[PDB]
Parts: structure tokens; sequence; C-alpha cells
RNA sequence: ACCUCGGAGCAGAACCCAACCUCCGAGCAGUACAUGCUAAGACUUCACCAGUCAAAGCGAACCUCAAUUGAUCCA
């Protein structure tokens, strides 16, 4: 009994004869690199990737964002070449490189990252954290314009929300300061929602901020359709993700069917869904900014529940499945004396009829 | 060729253990864990009883 | 009664990071005969090309979260000898910054013996530790 | 009600309220429960022992907290790398 | 069991209760042979007692 | 096994069984492992740990030992500080 | 397995003549 | 058969399961540990198009590590 | 009284233990150095050789090492008395 | 001549499978002295007895090998 292979065999392509004339893997690292680059090939047999959780990834995802800025790659490469040549012209830099002392203006390199290549890394971090899965239901977008949000807790120091920072409600007690570059002809909608934290519904979200028709950078002038509410991750719950989305609209759009009462301290009123919001306002705005952070229970959450939501605070607990034991045998042959201990409920003496 | 000897600790007294030793080699002083004091102490070979 | 007190006594946390940061998540134990080991949550993988050096922090499932490469123009325009040791230290420092901005600071690093003896990689992990990232991620709770 | 518990001294009462704030209900009363046995006698005994231990532990503040590195090591490292991100000049509230 | 004995008209709490009273009420059967040294009291019905 | 004794007409008991085994009132017999104190210098710690265990017997062995012992050894005992008191009863066993 | 299409996939000593 | 995901190996090469799940058999590329001298020299004696592709056993876990339940309302 | 006597014996034995330990480790270091020095001496004395194997060159080196050990023992005896 | 134990074939691809069948071997050796303690779940030489693997945990650093072997009583 034989069955022919359902496709090319892994080692059939290489020649079997004249194996002296074939170059050998002189090292371990080249074989390693060949093996890893072969591991992702679409093999016709059963493999690790076929079974271990890829959620059927290959399918085009819908891009909802600004088109990339048209650039002249020829002139840009020429300019970069002139810059590296200017760097080459200096010799103190070569001395530093050979003398193993060459630090970098990390501020400058980070700013250059934000201006040029920040959107791509931000988008991949967002998709890794599952923001597109949980907000746009799978659709992706590249945050073109960098956004800067920082929280105020004291007198001097930052507590910014980077691409995946971590802030407690103690540091998020009041609305943060938001900045971004805009022209004085464009209106903007800023939105902040928490992906994790919804008690009654396990797919909804809590709307923490909503500003509409921001006239450029005048964030103090945008109408407050939903006042700011600090985060409130549950006590025993895990760590939640809160995200700021930033959108731009071509024309002034105003809406009262979405507007909340002045206090709006009711979670049923603050039952929010990003996909429904985007479907009902699909045409007017377009996302361009994204930032997010993690939040875990601290002592400010309990007073938030005290006086803001006027509710009794919920606490959670990570439990585990009960341990597995086989069906108990009448004669547990060759089992230790403690076999009978895996099947009791209470470890206290019992006296049945006495 | 190889002889099994008894090794007794000084601290954690009363705890012994048997180990295999080459006959021609000198008496063993070894670090070994002593459970009655919950730490590793010295053990000195005493009262060899075996011949393997 | 207060209608706001409807809590759905089973809580669902959809964050793919929650369990791992709680340290109760399951690491892929085993394989125990091949290299490298898959028992981690995030790995530091360094590719050392001839013209460039890049390093990545990827989750076990495959997707990368942060990476610093000398190809990237932001640091390419500044640094010198993109293959140099100083280049790989700059890479380590910048990716330490962006991974702290990502909120990840625990991850494992599995080198070959010669890579671990490589002065470039030694100073690289030094740049990591002074950037504030601790290697040797903690162990599972009730593993 | 921990606040109106006059049989407990003022400073130990405040210290207990601080160090067991995860057991205070809306009305401010301390809550302690027991499940060790199936006898309510023993369960109440364990509850009373818990109360006594909390009182006599908060009374003697010079106790030395033994370090642990199983669950709080991650939290402290996260808090350190968090505080590492604090650098402007001006902000308020 | 002691509460049941009391409630069913058996051994009377209005008098001291000892081994002979328990046997005469037939709440326990003591075997001097087979090495029984009397009655041991256990807390099975500590509550509702 | 002296089903009928020449003095009383009674069944007798094999005392080797009594010297080697313990009977729980549920019907289970507990024994010690063979070789658990012989040549421990050639045995690994795991082997010695599994040799130091008190283990249960077969159904066949249990019936054989019940035949070899008398009903005196099957009565319910109420010792003062029996280390096997909690093992004399079965819990959560279904048919 | 020997009756399967993927039989003989771990064949390497035909590659290493040594 | 070599241990794969959530499959441990004992001192006598026996393969046991590390989680509760479903057994799966795959054929994955074989990369030995650089410490294993015999395997690394066998690797280095191969030409530029050779991979080993040994057989591996994995366990696909069936249940999550746990959940979060409401315990108190305080 | 017996329990307290055993407890106090155990409590003295612990100090004794710490004290001796470092001593046993230093003895380990010293005897390892002595063995390596003996190996170096043996390998040094066999450098002056012509041919072929350790059938004649080795016996000469062994005799030289024995004579050196005897001379060292005689010097030690003279130093002692 | 053999009697116990292990590897290969017969016995080709889960397991098992005889022969006064064909061939090899074993009755040790070497290194640490956590070769500590406990404990889910399993395997098993077709019974039993024996034998084998092992998560988690408590402590403490940050095992090779194929067989290499002997029950109870008793000393
Ligand atoms: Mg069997
Ligand atoms: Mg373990």
């Amino acid at each position: 009994r034989r069955t022919p292979p359902l496709g090319p065999m892994p080692n059939s392509d290489i020649d079997l004869s004249n194996l002296e004339r074939l170059e050998k893997y002189r090292s371990f690292d080249r074989y390693r690199r060949r093996a890893e680059q072969e591991a992702q090939a679409p093999h016709w047999w059963r493999t690790y990737r076929e079974y271990f959780g890829e959620k059927t990834d290959p399918k085009e995802k819908i891009d909802i964002g600004l088109p990339p800025p048209k650039v002249s790659r020829t002139q840009q490469l020429l300019e970069r070449k002139q810059a590296i040549q200017e760097l080459r012209a200096n010799v103190e830099e070569e001395r530093a490189a050979r003398l193993r002392t060459a630090s970098v203006p990390l501020d400058a390199v980070r700013a250059e990252w934000e201006r040029t290549c920040g959107p791509y890394h931000k988008q991949r971090l967002a998709e890794y954290y599952g923001l597109y899965r949980d907000l746009f239901h799978g659709a992706t977008f590249v945050p073109r314009v960098p956004l800067h949000v920082a929280y105020a807790v004291g007198e001097d120091d930052l507590m910014p929300v980077y691409c995946g920072n971590e802030v407690t409600p103690t540091e998020a007690a009041q609305a943060p300061e938001v900045t971004y570059e805009a022209e004085e002809g464009s209106l903007w909608t800023l939105l902040l929602t928490s992906l994790d934290g919804h008690l009654l519904e396990p797919d909804a979200e809590y709307l923490h901020w909503l500003l509409t028709n921001i006239p450029g950078n005048r964030v103090a002038e945008g109408q407050v359709t939903c006042p700011y509410l600090p985060p409130f991750p549950a006590r025993g719950s895990g760590i939640h993700r809160l995200a700021f989305l930033l959108f731009k609209q071509d024309q002034p759009i105003d809406f009262s069917e979405d507007a909340r009462p002045s206090p709006c301290y009711q979670l049923a009123q603050r039952t929010f869904r990003t996909f429904d919001f985007y479907k009902k306002h699909q045409e007017t705005m377009t996302p361009a900014g994204l930032s997010f952070f993690q939040c875990r229970w601290d002592d400010s959450v309990t007073y938030i529940f005290h006086q803001l939501l006027d509710m009794r605070e919920p606490v959670f607990e990570f439990v585990r499945p009960p341990p597995y034991h086989p069906k108990q045998k009448r004669f547990p042959h060759r089992q230790p004396l403690r076999y009978l201990d895996r099947y009791r409920d209470s470890h206290e003496p019992t006296y049945g009829i006495y | 060729k190889n002889i099994l000897v008894r090794m007794v600790s000084e601290a954690g007294t009363g705890f012994c253990f048997n180990t295999k030793r080459n006959r021609l080699r000198e008496k063993l002083t070894l670090l070994h864990y002593d459970p009655v004091v919950k730490q590793r102490v010295l053990f000195v070979e005493k009262k060899k009883i075996r011949s393997l | 009664p207060v209608e706001n007190e409807a809590v759905a006594p089973e809580f669902t946390n959809r964050n793919p990071r929650n369990l791992e940061l709680l340290s109760v998540a399951r690491k892929e134990r085993g394989w125990r005969t091949v290299f490298p080991s898959r028992e981690f949550w995030h790995r530091l993988r360094v590719i050392r090309t001839q013209h460039h050096v890049e390093a990545l922090v990827e989750h076990q499932n495959g997707k990368v979260v942060v990476s610093a490469s000398t190809r990237e123009w932001a640091i390419k325009k500044h640094l010198y000898s993109t293959r140099n040791v100083v280049a790989c230290e700059s890479i380590g420092r910048v990716l330490a910054q962006r991974c702290l901005e990502a909120g990840i600071n625990f991850m494992v690093y599995q080198p070959t013996p010669w890579e671990a003896a490589s002065d470039s990689m030694k100073r690289l992990q030094s740049a990591m530790t002074e950037g504030g990232v601790v290697l040797r991620e903690p162990q599972r709770i009730y593993e | 009600h921990l606040a109106t518990a006059e049989w407990i001294a003022e400073p130990v009462r405040q210290k207990i309220a601080i160090t067991h704030k995860n057991k205070i209900n809306r009305l401010g009363e301390l809550i302690l429960t027991s499940e060790s046995s199936r006898y309510q006698f023993r369960n109440l005994a364990d509850c009373l022992q818990k109360i006594r231990d909390m009182i006599t532990e908060a009374s003697q503040t010079p106790k030395e907290p033994t370090k642990e590195d199983v669950k709080l090591h991650r939290i402290r490292i996260e808090n350190m790398n968090r505080e590492r991100l604090r650098q402007k000049r001006i902000h308020s509230a | 069991r002691l509460q049941y004995l009391i409630d069913l008209g058996r051994v009377d709490p209005s008098q001291p209760i000892d081994l002979t009273q328990l046997v005469n009420g037939r709440g326990v059967t003591i075997q001097p042979l087979k090495r029984d040294y009397g009655v041991q009291l256990v807390e099975e019905g500590a509550d509702t007692f | 096994l002296t089903y009928f004794s020449a003095r009383k007409g009674k069944r007798k008991t094999v005392k080797a069984v009594i010297d080697r085994f313990l009977r729980l009132h549920c019907g289970l017999w507990v024994r010690r492992k063979a070789g658990y104190k012989k040549k421990l210098w050639k045995k690994t710690p795991a082997r010695k740990k599994r040799l130091r265990e008190f283990v249960f017997c077969n159904k066949t062995q249990s019936k054989l030992l019940d035949k070899m012992t008398t009903s005196f050894w099957k009565r319910r005992n109420w010792y003062v500080d029996d280390p096997y008191q909690k093992y004399h009863d079965r819990t959560n066993l279904k048919v | 397995y020997k009756t399967k299409p993927t039989h003989g996939i771990g064949k390497y000593k035909h590659l290493i003549k040594a | 058969w070599h241990p794969g995901a959530h499959v441990g190996v004992g001192k006598n090469k026996c393969l046991y399961a590390l989680e509760e799940g479903i057994v799966r058999y795959t054929k994955e590329v074989y990369v030995p540990h650089p410490r294993n001298t015999e395997a690394v020299d066998l690797i280095t004696r191969l030409p530029k198009g050779a991979v080993l592709y040994k057989t591996f056993v994995h366990v696909v876990p069936a249940k999550p590590e746990g959940t979060f339940k409401l315990v108190a309302m305080l | 009284q017996k329990r307290r006597e055993r407890e106090q014996h155990i409590a003295e034995c612990m100090a004794k233990m710490p004290q001796m330990i470092v001593n046993w480790q230093q003895q380990q270091r010293e005897n390892w150095e002595k063995a390596q020095a003996d190996k170096e001496r043996r390998a040094r004395l066999q450098a002056e050789a012509q041919e072929l194997l350790g059938y004649q060159v080795d016996p000469r080196s062994a005799r030289f090492q024995e004579l050196l050990q005897d001379l060292e023992k005689k010097e030690r005896k003279r130093l002692k008395e």
C-alpha cells in the first residue's frame, strides 16, 4: 500500500546526484534561517499553524482613512543621499563610531518617527491589541496625523497616553489636554471610549468623551455632546483598553439624537458602540488619529462608583476549572491511601446514624 | 572496587545517608541537605557497611 | 431597585493582553528537543543583516508589536555605519523607548552561544536594561 | 459599622479602615465571612478570630512587612516604568 | 441524636444523664467486651440543639 | 484454612493476613509495597517514594482476604485517635 | 506512516552521503 | 515522534500531555539546539536546499485558563 | 529535659557547621591546587625525551619525581629538626 | 546442552506472538551529593507481585547508560 504525495516533496527540488558539487551549509545560522523561512510556506500536509489559532486571517480588510501623501521618491532619495553624504564628510563621527561612543538625539529620532513612519507602527500595534476587531469589526485604518494627549495630576510631570500606555483613574480624574495640528477650515470630532469594562453587555463599550466640530485646534470651543467621565475598571477585573479616536469632517454636522444630558451619569445612557456610531455618521467624517492606554483598578475607582455612578461597587475574581479526577472505582487497585481524599467534600469527621 | 559508606551530619544530628565511594579514596566530607534543619550542612563518612 | 446595578455576573475581558499581564495566561510549554523554545509571551528577535541591523519584539502567536531597524529613515539619517555596534545600541535604545510607549517591558531573549558572546548583543541587552526593559519574564501563576 | 465602633480605639480604627478598605460596604460597615467548616459555631469562631487579629495587628504598627516577589514584583516594575514617563514643566488639576 | 432522644420522650433532661440512662433509653449500646470504654460526645448536631 | 475447628466447630483466621494487611470497614484492604525496605541504595528517589506508599488491593485479593479472615476483623471499630478513621467510609461513590 | 502521501518526509541520510 | 505544543517529554523519551485538549500529529521543520553537537554537525553537512522535517505531536487546549465571576457587591 | 538537651545540642552544632564549612571549602581549593601542581610537575618532567613512548622516558621521569619527593621530605625533616 | 535479564530477526506499517530457532550482549561503570520532600494525571511485558513517566506545589541553584538483578520470614 502506497499513496503518492499530494504535491512536491520538500527535498525533491535539490539534486541527488553530484552532491559534491552542491555547496553545504557551512554553519548553523544559515540552516536556521532557511528553516524559519520555509516554516511559513503553504505546505500541503498538517502543520502547527493549521491548528493553532490564526482566526482565518487571509481576507482583505477595508481601509477607512486618509490617502497617503503623494511624495516624489526620486527627489526624496536624492535628498537623503545628500544628507548621508554630508554626515560622511565629517570625520569626528567616524572617530566616535570607532571609539564606541555615539549617542542619538532620541527626541529627534522619535519626532522623525512620528512625522514619517509613526502611522504604520501605530496601526500594527492597534491591530495587535485588537482595536480594529473590537471597534470597526475588522476594518483597518492607518492613523496619518500624530496626536498628543497628556493627563494632568499635579504640577510638573506628564502622564501621556502613547500607543498603549497605562494610566489609572487617579491620573485620569479630569479631562486630559489634547493637541494635534489642524488648519482653520476643518472641523474635528474627538472620541474616547473604553473597550473593556461593560458590565451587563459583553460587546458594548463605555463612551468617556465626545467632542464634535472642533474648529481646528480650539478644543475648548467644540460642543460637548458627552461630558468627560473618568475610567472605572472593575476591582477584580483585568486590565482594560481605553482609546482616543480622532476624526475630521468636511462639513459641519450636528446631532441631538446622540447627545447626552448634562450629567449623563447613567450607564444605560452611556451604552456606546463604535461600529453603530460609524455607520450612522459614515459619510461626514474620516478617522485620522488614534491613541490608547491600559487601566487597572486603583483607589479612585471606588470613589468614582461612590459619588459618580451612585452604585455599589462590583468586584470580580479569576477562578479556575475544578480539577479533573477519573470516575471513582470501588476497588482502586494499587492507588495510594490518599486516593480516597480526592472524592470528599468536607475533611471533617462524620458519624452517620450515631 | 566501590564501597557504600554511611555519612552522618554534625548539625541536624541523627540524620545519615549512604553513598557509593571508591575504596582507595580518602573519607568523604560532603555538603548535603539535612531536612531536620532545612539547610545544607557537612556530612562526614562514618561506619562503612557494604562492599560492592 | 437601581437599574444601573445590572452587572451580568460573568465578566468578559476582550483584551489579548489581559491574561498575560495578569500572568495567569498559558505559555506554550514544550517542544523540548528543538531550538528555540516557544515558552514565552514575547520574544526579542534580532536579525543581523550585512547592511543593516533590526530587532523585533513579537508575541508567541507571530505578530510583531515593536521593531527597530537601521533601514528606518528616522534613525538612518542620523546614525553612522548602519551595521556598527553603535548602530545596534541605537537600535536597542530606540526600541526600548517605543516598547515602553507600547507598554511592554517583560520579554525573553534566546540567543545562540556565539550571539550571546557577541559584544554587539551584550551591549544591546545592556541598552535594553538601561532603557528599562527586564528580560526573563515572570512565571505562570498556578502553571 | 467600623466608624461608630467605640469599643475600638480611634487610631487603630482608622488604621483598620485604611488597611482593610476592600472589606467596607457602602454604609461603611466592615464585612468578614467564614467558610472553613460546616458548623456555624466554628465559622463564627473563625470570624471572631479574624476580627481580633485585625484589631491586634493594626494596634501594633511597628510590625515589619516581609517582602514578597510573587504577585507584586510585576506591579512594582510596571509602576516604575510608568513613573519613568513624567517630565514637563506646567500642568494643573 | 441526643436531641432526638430528648424530644421523643426518651432520656429525661430533668435528671442527670449518664451511661445507664442512655442505655435504658436505648440511645447507645455499649459493649464492655470488644473493648468499648464508654460514650464519646461528638459535635454533629452542634447547631439546632 | 480450618473451616471447622476441632474444638468449637468454628471458622478460623489466617494470622499472616492480619499481620500484613489492614481492612477498612467499607471493604477495602490496605497493604505495603514489597521491597520497600530492601536495597534502597540501588533505587531512585521516585521508586522509593512509590514504594513507601500504602496501597489498595484487587477485588480478587479483597475477597480472598475476606475469606481468610473471620467476621471479627470486619466489625466497625471506634478507636480514640485512629489515623485511618476517615478512610473507613466511602463517599461520592456511584454503583 | 508508510501508507500516507507524506511518507518518507524525514529522509536525510540520502542527502548526507558521509 | 517529537514533542510539540503542550507536549512534555520524560527522561525515557515518553511523550505526555501538559494540558487538556486534542492530540494532533504534524510534520514540522527540525532545528536542533546549537549545544547538540551530533545534530548540529549533521545539519552543517547538508546542502543549501535541505530541511529535516521530523514528526511532532501537539495538544490543542480545550478550555480557557479561567473566567471572572462576580463575588461581592460592596 | 531530653528534648531541650537535644535542641541545645542542635543549636550549638549549627555555629560549629558555619565555622567549619569555609574551612572545608578552603581545603577543597588547596587540595585541588595541590593535585594540579602534581599534574604540572609530572607533565613538566617528561619534556626532555627522545623516543618513543612512555616505556622508558616515563620511568625516568617517575624516578626523578620520586627522588625530588624524597629530597623535599628530607628538607622538611631538616626544617622540623 | 540449557534454566534469570536486555537488543535485532523470524514478527515488513497499533500492540502481542513460539522454537533443544538465527545472532549479539548483561550480573557493571562514571559524575553530582536537593540522587530533597510532596503531589494531579497516566503507562505497564498480556494475571498478581514487581516495574515506568510525570504537571502543579514546598524548598534549593539561578543525572548518563540497555540489561547491569532477588520477594517473604529471619539476622
Ligand atoms: Mg498489565
Ligand atoms: Mg516540578
